[PDB]
DNA sequence: CGTCCGAAGAGATTCAGAG
DNA sequence: CTCTGAATCTCTTCCTCGTGTGGTCAGGACG
RNA sequence: GCAGAGGUUCUAGCUACACCCUCUAUAAAAAACUAAGGACCACACGA
């Protein structure tokens, strides 16, 4: 569980792009079969995305490059 | 999905294209059967089938039959929702003018034809004939000709000449006129005529014609041949009410219009007599007028219950109109309401919420979880399971409320923090539980106060609610950096009781190992809660580079203060918990915790401090009782003295020594003195009377009385609110505001006399009615503030602009109202600040001034700091982050994107409910005195006199700061010199308030030039001193014989030669105006600084703020020097005196008319710069902006509105006022077109002209110059490039009419436009999407 | 007065003037301003479009939440279409560019 | 069985004073 | 005699949400 | 399971937001199940 998103916004100094990136992460977790990298503690997707951002391993750049790589092996799937 | 929205005049062919039919029967339905009329307002063939994919007959009733009409009735079969968009038209037999363009204030139809509106709506009402194509006649194309004059023309103009009448006649005029020809015809009249008013009217006509030669609009389209009808589902039959089917709405107006149209058709085919046809045409015109805009004529057509029936314009304007009732703010699903409950056990990140409310709001989530877990196969079974409230449903519910924020929402959401997110805690009950700390932010009571709860649905919504709207994320109010979740009422009282001390309390003296031992002693009951005992504490400080060092010492304190030490986080020092800890102390504590520790430690500390305050307030038992409020023993003697004094005053008045006015003033003064004395006696009895020992003989301590603790702590109460309990209630005013002579002597602890309670209820009813009016006024002001804003968002990060406003601590004659530390905090400077050491970069150019920088500023003793103002920002369609500054809600620079216009508007409008409605100069403290822009000459008395007018005493202390500032009236003598150290408590300048001296600059012999005793200045007698004094007769009183000659005073030496001004060839002449007493006659030498002639001589509430923000010109505006130069006079006050100022170098094309009753501070022998005041009184912001500049007017309005807010004890950061003012003056006027496409008369948004001229100056071309102008909020908001924003605000009919005439296209791009449409908002998370959309175009 | 989904109004504002009639509380103009002051553009958009009057939006949102994917299909408020029809009916062509 | 009848301010509009 | 400023007249709102009630075109008879 | 019909129940049930199976012109071995309408003006009251 979480109460505040302070450390997250020192991680992402926008307070607005943070919502967008964590929303994309939550969308990946729900719509897709993406496994959250931080193991949940009976937490919802919208708060586990903020937990992922808190550890600093998930933000706009890493999310963008990760989805780009997934698309790359999506073209490469059919060779 | 879709691009910009455009609006234009509706062509008749376009209306035909819209309509899917043409209604002919007035009847709407049959009552025999609810089937719609075959050709009526509700019709299947015209507007689609009534039922979902079924025909009227029922031949086709399946989805496969889509796209094919019926056979017997020929009605299309499609979805019923198609009935909400299919329109129809009415083929009017006679064309009818659209009332919006007809009865407009500028009268579009009348203005386009350049003929008066009286004539226009005379010919509409068939009571005067216009003359179409008059031709070879005396009558012209635009000519009035009523019945008798028409007959006179007809009987002798029996040629082919025709003069049509009616709306058809105006349609003929509009067809005949060519718009381009009229423009090129009126261009030369515009270029020739020099009359300002006449040219203003010509430009207004030319604008209208141009707005029609540019837009694809024809003037003839204003007269409407065909009247469109709404889809039936938008104006339905209304509920049956048992089959009653009845409501006075559009259906009724449409019925009457169709009836009149059918009558006109019948009369036209029948060839009825022209009088009857004309009357029926007038009836049809009136019917169409009532349909479009009822109430735009004298009689608003009235339906059942004798009330105006809503028209097609009454549902687009007003509070109940579609805009403000269904688009600006609309009702929502997933919403519930209940009364609120304290529930102190909660943390501010969470709130209580009833099980029923969580079950109803989260029904789709519960259904989804049931389907996922397979408890119910289908939504239908799951819905039945939710109805049964089966135990499995509650366990599922607890899963969907784990991390699902809800938006608690109080009804009067005055500011941003009105709605906040919370993690719901499922509680059994029916009342929402609101955290105690956020009640102050919500301004929410527990007296039946209800607040709605909204459930964010999408991951984006819940996520942004958690990240932004959580009470943990809202600690500092947007209005000011001060915390908003501060312990407010009860927890503060508990802390105040906790942090005190008896001089002799149980368990006082022994040393304590730490706070744990203090808690052990208090809980065990062997030591009092507040006993002065030395404790050992491990105080943590982060003086290192982020590392926290530990300091252990034996600080003398009390047990109660030691209890709080375990609550506070490590970083906070012990000096913050060692005081009485009132409301202000706790606010400062929380602010320091936020600025040092951060956000999460501040949240945890606030929760813990709330817990301890509540617990130890419960343990305190701080009750209230009769013995708790003490009557002063001296109150009786004070009352006796006051009665004796009023008796003496009345006896004096009876004899006649003092009349009514001075007697009333004396009685009021002595009663106020008695009230002050009894208040002081009450305070002494309430805080000093307490006698308690120290195991010795006798000692006196601060009282522990219940009411004193509940008032002094700031928990709840004030000075007057405690005076009205034990001391005299005071003089209570009548409804009109004049004070009752005899006060309410009795207090509330004692009884009140019946008359005393009558005066009390007079005051109470006055206050209640004032509040009832003031809340509405503040709501209107908040609406205006929001809507002049909402297009201003932080679009950039920096602009590299060196411009700004020089922030200086404000002095209004008294002490420092706001120090520079609290005035520039959180704002980014524009130029490097320097300490007394020159060329010192104390603070760099573009660094935000956080707490550390401001603290450094105070110890370096800075005086004025130039700072980047939002007004000075040159960013287009927004402002940059640096020019704005701190968010005031988070300890960092404003985020790139965040909407600050709405934040500022809400911050300004929130305290509107808390507002109201209705010599000599002495130095205060030790310090140096220096004068700014001063000219002085030493006199024979050794004193100092001023030659300038704006000399203004600034008191500089030994630190270099300005402790005091005083305005020096002209001619006031200064006892001390420049730079001379003065001791506080002695006057330095004194003057006669009712005298304007004409003190001479240079001493010498003065000869009476042009002085005639009898013609110009009469030698009046003196009955007081025995020596006659010459008094200059007034110009108006004196005749023209003595008026043509100009009074003057020539300066000469002993040899008779003229004396010239030092450095000026002009002799030092002095003009004596009317009513100037000259004691010194001719032949008398005058020393320097000697008086020549003794020339003799508001609101601060919500209306003042409204006037300031609407830029209302004051009733007595102050005249400002338009140009810089010497002053000359023209007319002999022939009704209106004229004044001319001519510069030494430039020309003098400016003349101003000044009434005689206006006092003038300027003479004709002194130099005045541009913007210097001439008359006396309030000065309009327009003149300040025109002359002194945009920065000067911004500073003036900021200072005025802050001074208005200062008196009510509410503080708002100046950046909000600055951004609102920037939105006010966003319009500009192009004085010279230059090479730009913009016309001179045209006013365009300052962003447009700035972009255009910066592009023109980018290359070798020269950009066009402009003149910015300041207009009020309610005028800046309507005058905006967005029609859909001005229409939603006010004057919707006028805004829509102007937009339809203009053909202007709204590009959205504003918060409120995108709100009305329903798309993403360019404020927060939507700003990135909008910028991506722009970069993709 | 808690409510999730219910019968809708003429203008298709779903809450149907909340009272005994099962209704949602008017998210008035002040509350819209309050969300505007926040960096709120998704919760505001959802509760001024997909939660109130977008018929296709409302149906899609309900089906999505019961599906478990809290995804907003934006669409357009039907109140704006009503406003367009009312302004057109006055005789003032107000339309949208594609 | 269906069918035809106060208050408060702004701005436009007269309206007026003075050469 | 034609505009100038000024008085006169007309428009346009004048908070923001709840909860209980109650009253509302009303064609009417004839082919 | 997207255009229709039938089935064991209960007139009718074809995804109508909607619940099971069959096929493209033919009707039954089969238990959990069903409905998709609804304004304005006034009064009083609460914050
Ligand atoms: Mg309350």
């Amino acid at each position: 569980a979480r109460v505040t998103v302070q450390d997250a916004v020192e991680k992402i100094g926008n307070r607005f792009d943070l919502v967008l990136v964590a929303a994309r992460r939550a969308r990946q977790m729900q719509v897709g079969g993406k496994d959250p990298l931080v193991p949940e503690e009976n937490d919802k997707t919208t708060v586990i995305a903020l937990r992922e951002i808190e550890e600093g391993l998930i933000n706009n750049q890493i999310l963008d490059v990760r989805e780009r790589q997934e698309q790359q092996e999506q073209e490469a799937a059919e060779l | 999905e879709f691009d910009a929205i455009k609006i234009a005049l509706a062509s008749p062919d376009m209306i035909r294209s819209w309509s899917f039919g043409e209604v002919k029967k007035p009847e709407t339905i049959n009552y025999r059967t609810f089937k719609p009329e075959r050709d009526g307002l509700f019709c299947a063939r015209i507007f689609g089938p009534v039922k979902d994919y079924e025909c009227l007959c029922g031949k086709y009733k399946r989805l496969k039959h889509r796209g094919v009409i019926c056979e017997k009735c020929g009605v299309e079969v499609t979805q019923t929702k198609v009935r909400r968009e299919r329109m129809g038209h009415i083929e009017l037999a006679s064309p009818t003018a659209h009332i919006w363009f007809l009865k407009s204030l500028p009268s579009r139809i009348g203005l386009l034809l350049d003929m008066p509106l009286r004539d226009i709506e005379r010919v509409l009402y068939f009571e005067s004939y216009v003359v179409i194509e008059g031709g070879m006649t005396n009558l012209e194309r635009q000519q009035i000709l009523t019945e008798e004059q028409y007959l006179d023309a007809l009987e002798e103009f029996g040629d082919e000449f025709d003069a049509k009448m009616g709306a058809e006649a105006i349609q003929a005029l509009l067809k005949s006129m060519d718009l381009e020809q009229e423009c090129e015809q009126l261009r030369e009249e515009l270029n020739e005529t020099n009359s300002e008013t006449k040219r203003k009217k010509l430009t207004k006509r030319i604008k209208l014609l141009e707005a029609f030669v540019q837009s694809g609009n024809k003037p003839e389209w204003m007269i409407l041949t065909v009247l469109p009808v709404l889809p039936p589902d938008l104006r339905p039959l209304v509920p049956l009410d048992g089959g009653r089917f009845a409501t006075s709405d559009l259906n009724d107006l449409y019925r009457r219009v169709i009836n009149r149209n059918n009558r006109l058709k019948r009369l036209l085919d029948l060839a009825a007599p022209d009088i009857i046809v004309r009357n029926e045409k007038r009836m049809l015109q009136e019917a169409v007028d009532a349909l479009l805009d009822n109430g735009r004529r004298g009689r608003a057509i009235t339906g059942s219950n004798k009330r105006p029936l809503k028209s097609l314009a009454d549902m687009i304007k007003g509070k109940q109109g579609r805009f403000r009732q269904n688009l600006l703010g609309k009702r929502v699903d997933y919403s519930g309401r209940s009364v609120i409950t304290v529930g102190p056990y909660l943390r501010l990140h969470q709130c209580g919420l009833p099980k029923k409310m969580a079950l109803e709001l989260f029904k789709p989530f519960i259904y989804g979880k049931l389907e996922l877990r397979g408890l119910a196969t289908t939504i239908k079974a799951a819905k039945k399971m939710v109805e049964r409230e089966e135990a499995v449903v509650w366990d599922i519910l607890d899963e969907v409320i784990r991390e699902h924020p809800v938006l608690l929402n109080r009804a009067p959401t005055l500011h941003r923090l009105g709605i906040q997110a919370f993690e719901p805690v499922l509680i059994e009950g029916k009342a929402i539980q609101l955290h105690p700390l956020v009640c102050a932010a919500y301004n929410a009571d527990f007296d039946g106060d209800q607040m709605a709860v909204h459930v964010p649905l999408t991951l984006e919504a819940q996520l942004e609610a958690r990240a932004l709207m959580m009470s943990t994320n809202n600690i500092l109010s947007p209005a000011n950096g001060e915390p908003i979740i501060v312990p407010s009422q009860d927890v503060v009282l508990g802390l105040y009781y906790m942090t005190r001390d008896c001089v002799n309390a149980k368990g006082e003296g022994m040393v304590l190992t730490g706070p744990k031992e203090a808690e052990r002693l208090y809980r065990s009951g062997l030591a009092s809660l507040h006993a002065r005992v030395k404790v050992r504490i491990t105080e943590y400080e982060k003086d290192a580079n982020g590392e926290l060092v530990a300091k252990t010492s034996l600080k003398d304190t009390t047990v109660g203060r030691a209890i709080l030490w375990m609550i506070v986080p490590k970083g906070l020092p012990y000096s913050i918990v060692n005081q009485a800890l009132g409301k202000k102390a706790i606010s400062k504590m929380l602010n320091t915790c936020y600025r040092i520790l951060g956000l999460k430690p501040t949240v945890i500390f606030a929760d813990q401090i709330m817990y301890t305050g509540f617990a130890y307030a419960a343990r305190s038992g701080a009750s209230v009782g009769i013995d708790d409020m003490v009557i002063p023993e001296k109150k009786h003697e004070i009352i006796s003295e006051a009665e004796a004094e009023v008796a003496e005053i009345q006896e004096q008045f009876q004899s006649g020594l003092v009349t009514a006015g001075e007697r009333y003033n004396k009685v009021i003064d002595i009663w106020a003195a008695a009230n002050d004395r009894v208040s002081k006696a009450m305070m002494d009895n309430l805080q000093t009377e307490t006698v308690i020992n120290r195991d010795g003989q006798e000692e006196k301590q601060v009282s522990f009385n219940s009411i004193y603790m509940m008032a002094d702590s700031g928990a709840r109460g004030s000075a007057a609110q405690i005076r009205q309990l034990a001391g005299m209630r005071g003089l209570m005013a009548k409804p009109d505001g004049s004070i009752i002579e005899t006060p309410i002597t009795a207090n509330f602890r004692e009884g009140l006399n019946v008359l005393q309670y009558f005066i009390s209820t007079h005051g109470a009813r006055k206050g209640l009615a004032d509040t009832a009016l003031k809340t509405a006024n503040s709501g209107y002001l908040t609406r205006r503030l929001v809507d002049v804003a909402q297009d201003l968002v932080v679009t950039e990060d920096d602009c590299g602009t060196h411009e700004g406003i020089m922030m200086t601590p404000v002095i209004e004659g008294g002490d420092v109202k706001e120090p520079l530390r609290d005035r520039v905090l959180g704002r980014v400077t524009a130029e490097d600040v320097l300490k007394p050491g020159t060329a010192d970069i104390l603070v760099p150019r573009n660094t935000l001034l956080h707490e550390q920088w401001c603290d450094l500023l105070e110890e370096n003793s800075v005086d004025a700091v130039k700072v980047r103002s939002v007004v000075s920002c040159d960013t287009d369609f927004g402002v940059c982050a640096h020019c704005y500054g701190r968010d005031l809600a988070r300890g960092h620079i404003i985020n790139k994107g965040e909407a600050i216009g709405v934040i500022a508007a809400q911050s300004i409008g929130e305290p509107g409910t808390q507002l109201t409605m209705r010599s000599s100069i002495q130095v205060k403290n030790k310090g140096s005195i220096k004068l700014s822009n001063v000219k002085s000459v030493v006199n024979s008395s050794g004193k100092l006199v001023i030659t300038s007018r704006n000399t203004e005493l600034k008191l500089i202390d030994e630190f270099g700061r300005t402790k005091e500032s005083y305005k020096v009236p002209y001619g006031a003598v200064l006892a001390k010199g420049d730079g001379e150290q003065v001791a506080g408590g002695e006057t330095v300048a004194n003057w006669d308030p009712h005298t304007m001296p004409v003190i001479t600059e240079v001493s010498g012999f003065v000869r009476f030039t042009d002085m005639i005793d009898g013609q110009t200045i009469t030698r009046q007698t003196d009955e007081l001193t025995g020596l006659s004094s010459l008094v200059v007769l007034d110009s108006a009183e004196r005749t023209a014989g003595g008026k043509d000659l100009r009074p003057a005073l020539k300066i000469v030496d002993a040899q008779g030669n003229d004396v010239l001004i030092p450095g000026t060839d002009m002799p030092a002449q002095y003009f004596l105006p009317g009513k100037a007493i000259v004691q010194l006659e001719d032949g008398v030498q005058i020393s320097s600084g000697d008086t020549l002639a003794r020339i003799p001589q508001i609101t601060g509430g919500l209306p003042r703020v409204a006037d300031l923000f609407e830029a209302r010109r004051p009733k007595e505006p102050a005249i400002l020097a338009e140009i810089s130069g010497i002053v000359s006079f023209g007319k002999e006050t022939k009704g209106k005196r004229r004044l001319v100022i001519t510069p030494v170098d430039g020309s003098d094309p400016y003349e101003e008319m000044i009434p005689k009753w206006r006092q003038l501070n300027v003479f004709e022998g002194e130099r005045v710069e541009r913007g210097d005041v001439i008359s006396d009184g309030p000065e309009a912001p327009h003149d300040i902006l025109r002359l002194r500049g945009v920065h000067a007017v911004t500073r003036y309005i900021v200072n005025e509105v802050q001074d208005v807010y200062r008196l009510q004890g509410v503080k708002i950061n100046d950046k909000h006022i600055e951004v609102i003012v920037r939105q006010m003056l966003r319009k500009a006027t192009i004085v010279n077109a230059g090479s730009s496409d913009f016309l001179e008369g045209e006013q365009v948004e300052y962003s447009r002209v700035k972009i255009a001229n910066r592009e023109l100056e980018a290359n070798g071309k020269v950009g066009a110059t402009y003149s910015r102008d300041l207009l009020g909020i309610t005028k800046a908001s309507l005058a905006t490039e967005s029609f859909i924003s001005a229409a939603s605000f006010q004057e919707t009919t006028r805004v829509l009419t102007e937009a339809a005439v203009a053909g202007k296209r709204d590009e959205l791009r504003g918060l409120k436009e995108n709100v009305i449409v329903g798309r993403l908002i360019p404020a927060g998370t939507g700003y990135a999407y909008h910028q991506d959309r722009m970069r993709r175009r | 007065h808690a409510r999730s989904t219910g019968s809708y109004s003429l203008v298709t504002q779903q809450p149907l003037g909340g009272k005994a009639q099962f209704g949602g509380q008017r998210f008035g103009e002040m509350e819209v301003w309050a969300l505007e002051a926040y960096g709120a553009a998704y919760t505001l958009q959802e509760m001024l479009t997909v939660k109130s009057d977008d018929v296709n939006g409302r149906t899609k949102m309900y089906k999505n939440i019961v599906d478990g994917n809290h995804q907003m299909e934006p669409g357009m408020p039907e109140s704006f279409n009503v406003l367009l029809k009312e302004i057109r009916s006055l005789g003032i062509n107000i339309e949208l560019e594609d």
